[PDB]
RNA sequence: CCGAGGGUAGGGCCCGUGACUGGGGCGAAGUCGUAACAAGGUAGCUGUACCGGAAGGUGCGGCUGGAU
RNA sequence: UGGGAGAGGGUGGUGGAAUUCCCGGAGUAGCGGUGAAAUGCGCAGAUACCGGGAGGAACGCCGAUGGCGAAGGCAGCCACCUGGUCCACCCGUGACGCUGAGGCGCGAAAGCGUGGGGAGCAAACCGGAUUAGAUACCCGGGUAGUCCACGCCCUAAACG
RNA sequence: CGAUGUCGGCUCGUCGCAUCCUGGGGCUGAAGAAGGUCCCAAGGGUUGGGCUGUUCGCCCAUUAAAGCGGCACGCGAGCUG
RNA sequence: GAAUGCCGGCAUGAGUAACGAUAAAGAGGGUGAGAAUCCCUCUCGCCGUAAGCCCAAGGGUUCCUACGCAAUGGUCGUCAGCGUAGGGUUAGGCGGGACCUAAGGUGAAGCCGAAAGGCGUAGCCGAAGGGCAGCCGGUUAAUAUUCCGGCCCUUCCCGCAGGUGCGAUGGGGGGACGCUCUAGGCUAGGGGGACCGGAGCCAUGGACGAGCCCGGCCAGAAGCGCAGGGUGGGAGGUAGGCAAAUCCGCCUCCCAACAAGCUCUGCGUGGUGGGGAAGCCCGGGUGACAACCCCCCGAAGCCAGGGAGCCAAGAAAAGCCUCUAAGCACAACCUGCGGGAACCCGUACCGCAAACCGACACAGGUGGGCGGGUGCAAGAGCACUCAGGCGCGCGGGAGAACCCUCGCCAAGGAACUCUGCAAGUUGGCCCCGUAACUUCGGGAGAAGGGGUGCUCCCUGGGGUGAUGAGCCCCGGGGAGCCGCAGUGAACAGGCUCUGGCGACUGUUUACCAAAAACACAGCUCUCUGCGAACUCGUAAGAGGAGGUAUAGGGAGCGACGCUUGCCCGGUGCCGGAAGGUCAAGGGGAGGGGUGCAAGCCCCGAACCGAAGCCCCGGUGAACGGCGGCCGUAACUAUAACGGUCCUAAGGUAGCGAAAUUCCUUGUCGGGUAAGUUCCGACCUGCACGAAAAGCGUAACGACCGGAGCGCUGUCUCGGCGAGGGACCCGGUGAAAUUGAACUGGCCGUGAAGAUGCGGCCUACCCGUGGCAGGACGAAAAGACCCCGUGGAGCUUUACUGCAGCC
RNA sequence: GAGCUAGCCCUGGCCAGGGUGAAGCUGGGGUGAGACCCAGUGGAGGCCCGAACCGGUGGGGGAUGCAAACCCCUCGGAUGA
């Protein structure tokens, strides 16, 4: 439930921040953090390959368990729910009765001090993880494996969820966060419930500075450049695009589909995305 | 104002030094060329 | 010391006036259409919304002060 | 204290009918629409028929000249939370009442903000007819909206 | 074109006379006063402002008058820009 | 003999400009062949959050001493960062290595690439980060946490004693972390003292004083005291921490809990060891048996891994501790004690600068620490001044024009000018008071105004301490004194009204543009289901991202408010398994060459045959576009209305002579005595218009317009004054430029603007200070224009290719 | 060749003093409970004034310079992109 500020500065007008109500522990589990290497959007050549990145706050990566089938049948307790600067979602700290500690991404409604567990015989209860073939049709579900034992790939971002639409042979049918209908293998694990922090998208950065804190450097328009730099470059005074709107590298950028045609997963995508 | 020469011994050695030249094909030909020319010093002097 | 009042500066209220502008009332025989009164020829009125030279039209919901 | 009727309200669930779309089957030359038509859709296989699926909205019969609320209003079904009311017994308090400027709250539709949702419908808008014209009535499309959540708006032939 | 800096202003003048004023005249449809027109005349004089980069022009208040041109549209090894 | 030729030499400009911050000098005495310039003394001035002191980088002997002055030094030189020589840098504890990791680099495994080579896990390397044991004083001409003195401490080896399941590159704990605000107690540092110590002083009217001036400390092991940090204890279970595990993690149980105890650090004290001023006398001796105490102020530093709040969520690895595994338990480790052992490199000097980077002893640039006092509200601001350091390596005169920097100005007060450019004005603090509008924060320091010093008296609260004195910190009241003036000097907003543009803080053309440009939160379209799209790369491999549609890419628009209309014919993109066209390939009717012949060989129709294009649809916050003519109303004028042609459709709301209006200073109104600008309107909008967004918008702006008030040397209109130059004398001494020159005016002429030709007029020879009309003056082989079948950047439905993609 | 400059990476450092006074919290009022109002506490911010530091707005000087971008006066930012 986003928090607002009074207009005591020009930027505090519209700036909004998360309420951080669900957070119960404010410094990470030391055995589960390792250093995040900030890249600046530069590859092993030294070259920028993703423009306008860098200069954001320092961060520690928190190792997340995206393969909960790791520990079938061993219950765990929800110790605490923490802030994670590396994703939109919040994370949950789990004390397994095993003695082992892990992070998972926190689903909406998950309360501290509750048991969660993983496996075929798991309860259809928020926080548990099962293969998709054991989850009742109609159930919303997150952190879904796209292939068996390859790791949770789908529905991870804050507020996101997938719904099971039916089964077909070894496969189940999911509606992705995007609206796409896709067959996903039954043996793929997924956690019942939606991801939490759904008010995430209602956050208003409020000023240029908050963008810079997030590692986002200023974005310069093609129209603001010269012909040497960009298709939209140049022109005496302001100028309409004067050609079909294009990226820096010339390909069209209003409508041009770019999904590779002969991709093998096409056999598994029933219906392309909504909206 | 601030001019272009801002001497720094580590910088100098690690950039123009003997070992730097030897690591690169281009570097070795530089040494080869300066020897052929008879340069008294193949590499910039730096006190290390 | 107070003190008429004079002076500097900033406010509040009222009246008069102002290029131009908004609609309003009125005016024997102008122009366009015909919205309402008959089921007025699409029943009408209605709050609202959007649209249209103009009356009006349409949507949503409501009233009979609606004919048969 | 003991009982009763009820679409009174809020929350979470859930059922079938139907419309549209999507895949499959079977099948051919038109379907749709009107006062009559045209636009529109259809040999790129439509309409009509069968099976499968997705989704939203509204709840047929019961249903009434019915019932509930202070009004606006409220209609599938289930459960939970909650308001008002009526009747019986004649038990308790002992005038504790009526009204009510201000205040406060509720307040159909439309409309507004932020998210979502979107089948059908349908302002605007487009097209086809009609017409002297037709910024309409009629036909084919169609976006807000109509639906949900939270927050505003506070109007009405809010009427008995 | 192996460069003759190009508007206007400011400063500093100097010259022409086809004379704006002052001096001398003839004609007048010159009563006087004040004008008109032409002639002689370059000695001196020929204002302060509003507007615009402006030259020019319009306008305000004056004035005897508020003249017109040349000097590389005088003058940037003098200034401004 | 010419090439703005090349190399060298030497002229001209010229004894000219200049001699590098306007912080400033004067005398006396030395030294010497020679002295404004070297040494000494006295006086004077400048810096003093430095122009002082200590590190770091870079520099590399510049350091100290003696002897020197040819050159270097912008003059001089006896001096020197200069020449010659000799001397000088001392570490187990400081810094680096024999320790650890960061980005990055390298790289057994492995991957990739014609070659060269590119990747790459572990590992290795890599520092101003982690870790780790030395403080005070003395000494040299020059080194010192290094030598010496005092008091401390680390590691390694060996030995002894005591204790223990010892043992690891493996497991675990720890190291280990942000921003802002901040408590308690200390220390650094500082102010005061009528107390303690001191050579002395009494002046010129007064003072022998509770007088002036000087100083009143530093280090220190154990122990102790004060203040902090860190940290629960036991037991049972145990499937996790990739073997094991008594450790760690998880569960249960008992006790403990704002504590205590244990431990660790800071501070105080502490055996002891040091230091110790003014002044006098010659760096030293005295002072001196120096004294070494009290009160106050007090950190940003210490306790520290403290506490609180916040979102943007804040390195690693070793040292260290614990657990065990092989192995070994004659060992091995732990603790205490003792002796022994302890290596390599740096160490001089400069270091906001004459020793570094700028060709220079160059008004520029250069990271970290200390940076005293008094006053001004605070402070690192400002003025003065301590310690300390300097007077900036040409001087002496003169007292012109003119230039620079500065001071003042009668009356007027923007009349200056493109423009109040510039300079005035205002100026700090305290109190009073403060408008439209607003998004309710603001606008606001709005505007405007009163106060401000010193003396005496009364009184209120706080910190310290003790509750009191003293000291220090905030105040209130009354009565007086002086001057032109009390933030008396120095530092320290002029203000208001009204438009345009951009929401805002930010960003930009290093070196002519800071803006209305870029960015920006925010809105929209679009792509992307993850081995994502996209990007770099031949590739492997990377980024994307250890992210997963509330995410990532691309594009436009640009807070917010109210909105964003019509056109899909064309171009783009999107959908359409049909039809048309369609390459290699399939097919082989039917031909051709050759051979005696089997055969060998070549051409080859129909028909099958992808993407692409055609064709059918969709789609504008996709590329884009959004009409003409004629007529019509009962005064006129004007047309709500009509006719017709065309288009894919004919500009909607809002706005409009505009950052857009050509005609144009449109016309009217406002403001002015006067207004091509400005502001408000009108609308025949040459040629606004809705995300290359339309119309508004409080706040903001070193943006660009217009007006007013205040005040002014901007101006009428100029005057005087100061200093640094310009001038004269002594010293040193450039520069571009230059065919040679014995280099006048007019009117002509001449390749059309003549010192140089003609006629005339004028003119004795040579300089110095000045002014800029000419020498078509200097500088730059015109940057405009053209020319060259010259060049380069850029564009596209120019041609032709290539990457990439299908 | 990134010892200048531009961006990013890793690791350190710096920002005198003064002003404004958001949320929250406490207390008081308020109501059925609330919203909310007032005071105190608090110390937010691409907040305000202003040194260091980072800049380079206007003007003057300089123009064979002290300087191949400097000097003076003035001005922008100064807890943040
Ligand atoms: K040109
Ligand atoms: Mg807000
Ligand atoms: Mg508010
Ligand atoms: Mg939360
Ligand atoms: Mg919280
Ligand atoms: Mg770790
Ligand atoms: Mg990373
Ligand atoms: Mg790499
Ligand atoms: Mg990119
Ligand atoms: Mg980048
Ligand atoms: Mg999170
Ligand atoms: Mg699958
Ligand atoms: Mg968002
Ligand atoms: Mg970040
Ligand atoms: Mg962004
Ligand atoms: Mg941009
Ligand atoms: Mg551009
Ligand atoms: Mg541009
Ligand atoms: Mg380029
Ligand atoms: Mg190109
Ligand atoms: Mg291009
Ligand atoms: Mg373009
Ligand atoms: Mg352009
Ligand atoms: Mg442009
Ligand atoms: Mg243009
Ligand atoms: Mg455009
Ligand atoms: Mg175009
Ligand atoms: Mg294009
Ligand atoms: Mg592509
Ligand atoms: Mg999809
Ligand atoms: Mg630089
Ligand atoms: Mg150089
Ligand atoms: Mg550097
Ligand atoms: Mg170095
Ligand atoms: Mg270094
Ligand atoms: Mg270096
Ligand atoms: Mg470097
Ligand atoms: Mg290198
Ligand atoms: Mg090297
Ligand atoms: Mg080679
Ligand atoms: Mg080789
Ligand atoms: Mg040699
Ligand atoms: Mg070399
Ligand atoms: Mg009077
Ligand atoms: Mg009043
Ligand atoms: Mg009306
Ligand atoms: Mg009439
Ligand atoms: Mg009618
Ligand atoms: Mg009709
Ligand atoms: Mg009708
Ligand atoms: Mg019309
Ligand atoms: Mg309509
Ligand atoms: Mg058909
Ligand atoms: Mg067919
Ligand atoms: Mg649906
Ligand atoms: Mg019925
Ligand atoms: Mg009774
Ligand atoms: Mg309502
Ligand atoms: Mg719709
Ligand atoms: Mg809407
Ligand atoms: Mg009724
Ligand atoms: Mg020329
Ligand atoms: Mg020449
Ligand atoms: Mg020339
Ligand atoms: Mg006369
Ligand atoms: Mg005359
Ligand atoms: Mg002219
Ligand atoms: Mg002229
Ligand atoms: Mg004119
Ligand atoms: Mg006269
Ligand atoms: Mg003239
Ligand atoms: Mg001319
Ligand atoms: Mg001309
Ligand atoms: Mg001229
Ligand atoms: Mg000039
Ligand atoms: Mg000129
Ligand atoms: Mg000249
Ligand atoms: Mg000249
Ligand atoms: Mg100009
Ligand atoms: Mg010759
Ligand atoms: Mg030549
Ligand atoms: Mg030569
Ligand atoms: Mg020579
Ligand atoms: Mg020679
Ligand atoms: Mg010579
Ligand atoms: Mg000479
Ligand atoms: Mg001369
Ligand atoms: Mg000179
Ligand atoms: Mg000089
Ligand atoms: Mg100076
Ligand atoms: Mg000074
Ligand atoms: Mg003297
Ligand atoms: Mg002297
Ligand atoms: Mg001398
Ligand atoms: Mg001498
Ligand atoms: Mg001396
Ligand atoms: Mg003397
Ligand atoms: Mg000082
Ligand atoms: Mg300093
Ligand atoms: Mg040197
Ligand atoms: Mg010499
Ligand atoms: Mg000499
Ligand atoms: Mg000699
Ligand atoms: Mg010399
Ligand atoms: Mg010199
Ligand atoms: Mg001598
Ligand atoms: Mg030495
Ligand atoms: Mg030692
Ligand atoms: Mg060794
Ligand atoms: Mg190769
Ligand atoms: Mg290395
Ligand atoms: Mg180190
Ligand atoms: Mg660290
Ligand atoms: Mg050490
Ligand atoms: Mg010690
Ligand atoms: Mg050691
Ligand atoms: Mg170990
Ligand atoms: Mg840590
Ligand atoms: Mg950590
Ligand atoms: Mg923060
Ligand atoms: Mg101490
Ligand atoms: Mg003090
Ligand atoms: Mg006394
Ligand atoms: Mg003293
Ligand atoms: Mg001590
Ligand atoms: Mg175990
Ligand atoms: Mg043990
Ligand atoms: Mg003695
Ligand atoms: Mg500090
Ligand atoms: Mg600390
Ligand atoms: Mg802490
Ligand atoms: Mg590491
Ligand atoms: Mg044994
Ligand atoms: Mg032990
Ligand atoms: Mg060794
Ligand atoms: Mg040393
Ligand atoms: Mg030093
Ligand atoms: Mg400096
Ligand atoms: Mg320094
Ligand atoms: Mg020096
Ligand atoms: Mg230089
Ligand atoms: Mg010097
Ligand atoms: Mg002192
Ligand atoms: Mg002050
Ligand atoms: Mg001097
Ligand atoms: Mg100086
Ligand atoms: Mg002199
Ligand atoms: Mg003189
Ligand atoms: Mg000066
Ligand atoms: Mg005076
Ligand atoms: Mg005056
Ligand atoms: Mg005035
Ligand atoms: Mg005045
Ligand atoms: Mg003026
Ligand atoms: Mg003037
Ligand atoms: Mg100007
Ligand atoms: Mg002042
Ligand atoms: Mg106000
Ligand atoms: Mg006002
Ligand atoms: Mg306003
Ligand atoms: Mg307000
Ligand atoms: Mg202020
Ligand atoms: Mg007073
Ligand atoms: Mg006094
Ligand atoms: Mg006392
Ligand atoms: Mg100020
Ligand atoms: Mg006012
Ligand atoms: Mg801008
Ligand atoms: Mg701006
Ligand atoms: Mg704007
Ligand atoms: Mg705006
Ligand atoms: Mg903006
Ligand atoms: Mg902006
Ligand atoms: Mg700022
Ligand atoms: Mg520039
Ligand atoms: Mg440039
Ligand atoms: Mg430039
Ligand atoms: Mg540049
Ligand atoms: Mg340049
Ligand atoms: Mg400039
Ligand atoms: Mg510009
Ligand atoms: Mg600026
Ligand atoms: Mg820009
Ligand atoms: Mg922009
Ligand atoms: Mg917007
Ligand atoms: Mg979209
Ligand atoms: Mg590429
Ligand atoms: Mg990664
Ligand atoms: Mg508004
Ligand atoms: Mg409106
Ligand atoms: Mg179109
Ligand atoms: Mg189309
Ligand atoms: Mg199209
Ligand atoms: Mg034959
Ligand atoms: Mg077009
Ligand atoms: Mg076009
Ligand atoms: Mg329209
Ligand atoms: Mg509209
Ligand atoms: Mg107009
Ligand atoms: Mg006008
Ligand atoms: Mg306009
Ligand atoms: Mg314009
Ligand atoms: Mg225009
Ligand atoms: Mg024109
Ligand atoms: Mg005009
Ligand atoms: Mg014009
Ligand atoms: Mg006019
Ligand atoms: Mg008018
Ligand atoms: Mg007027
Ligand atoms: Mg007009
Ligand atoms: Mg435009
Ligand atoms: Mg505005
Ligand atoms: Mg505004
Ligand atoms: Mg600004
Ligand atoms: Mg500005
Ligand atoms: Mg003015
Ligand atoms: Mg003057
Ligand atoms: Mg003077
Ligand atoms: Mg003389
Ligand atoms: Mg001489
Ligand atoms: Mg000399
Ligand atoms: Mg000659
Ligand atoms: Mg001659
Ligand atoms: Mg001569
Ligand atoms: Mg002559
Ligand atoms: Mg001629
Ligand atoms: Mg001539
Ligand atoms: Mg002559
Ligand atoms: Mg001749
Ligand atoms: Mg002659
Ligand atoms: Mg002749
Ligand atoms: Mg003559
Ligand atoms: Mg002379
Ligand atoms: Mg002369
Ligand atoms: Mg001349
Ligand atoms: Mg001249
Ligand atoms: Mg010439
Ligand atoms: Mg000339
Ligand atoms: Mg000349
Ligand atoms: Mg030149
Ligand atoms: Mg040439
Ligand atoms: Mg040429
Ligand atoms: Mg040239
Ligand atoms: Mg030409
Ligand atoms: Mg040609
Ligand atoms: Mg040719
Ligand atoms: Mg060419
Ligand atoms: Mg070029
Ligand atoms: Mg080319
Ligand atoms: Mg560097
Ligand atoms: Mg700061
Ligand atoms: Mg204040
Ligand atoms: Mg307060
Ligand atoms: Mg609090
Ligand atoms: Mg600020
Ligand atoms: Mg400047
Ligand atoms: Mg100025
Ligand atoms: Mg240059
Ligand atoms: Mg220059
Ligand atoms: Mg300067
Ligand atoms: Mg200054
Ligand atoms: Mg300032
Ligand atoms: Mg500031
Ligand atoms: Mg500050
Ligand atoms: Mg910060």
């Amino acid at each position: 439930a986003v928090k607002k500020f009074k207009p005591y500065t020009p930027s505090r007008r519209f700036m909004t921040v998360a309420d951080f109500s669900e957070i119960t522990k404010t410094e990470p589990e030391k055995s589960l953090v390792k250093p995040l290497k900030k890249t600046g959007g530069r590859n092993n050549q030294g070259r920028i390959t993703v423009r306008f990145r860098g200069g954001g706050h320092k961060r520690l990566y928190r190792i997340i368990d995206f393969k909960r089938w790791d520990k079938v049948g061993i219950p765990a307790k929800v110790a605490a729910i923490e802030y994670d600067p590396n994703r939109s979602a919040r994370i949950a700290l789990l004390h397994y009765v095993d003695g082992e500690k892990r992070y998972i991404i926190a689903p909406d409604g998950l309360q501290v001090g509750q048991q969660v567990v993983a496996g075929p015989d798991a309860p259809i209860q928020v926080g548990n993880a099962l293969p998709l073939r054991f989850i009742p049709v109609g159930t919303v579900v997150h952190a879904v494996e796209l292939e068996p034992k390859k790791g949770a790939k789908l529905a991870r971002a804050a507020g996101t969820s997938a719904q099971i639409q039916g089964r077909e042979g070894d496969y189940v049918i999911l509606r992705l966060p995007s609206g796409e209908l896709r067959k996903v293998h039954g043996e793929c694990y997924a956690t019942v419930g939606a991801v939490g922090n759904a008010d995430h998208k209602n956050i208003v950065l409020g000023k240029a500075g908050r963008s810079r804190w997030l590692g986002r450097r200023p974005h310069v328009r093609g129209a603001a450049m010269n012909p040497v730099d960009h298709p939209h470059g140049g022109g005496e005074g302001r100028a309409p695009r004067g050609r079909p709107p294009a990226s820096p590298w010339g390909w069209q950028t209003k409508g041009l589909k770019t999904r590779k045609r002969r991709k093998p997963s096409s056999r598994f995508i029933i219906a392309r995305r909504k909206k | 104002m601030k001019r272009t020469w801002q001497p720094n011994r580590r910088k100098r050695a690690k950039t123009h030094g003997f070992r730097a030249r030897m690591r690169t094909p281009g570097g070795r030909k530089v040494l080869k060329r300066r020897r052929q020319k008879g340069r008294w010093r193949l590499t910039p002097a730096v006190r290390k």
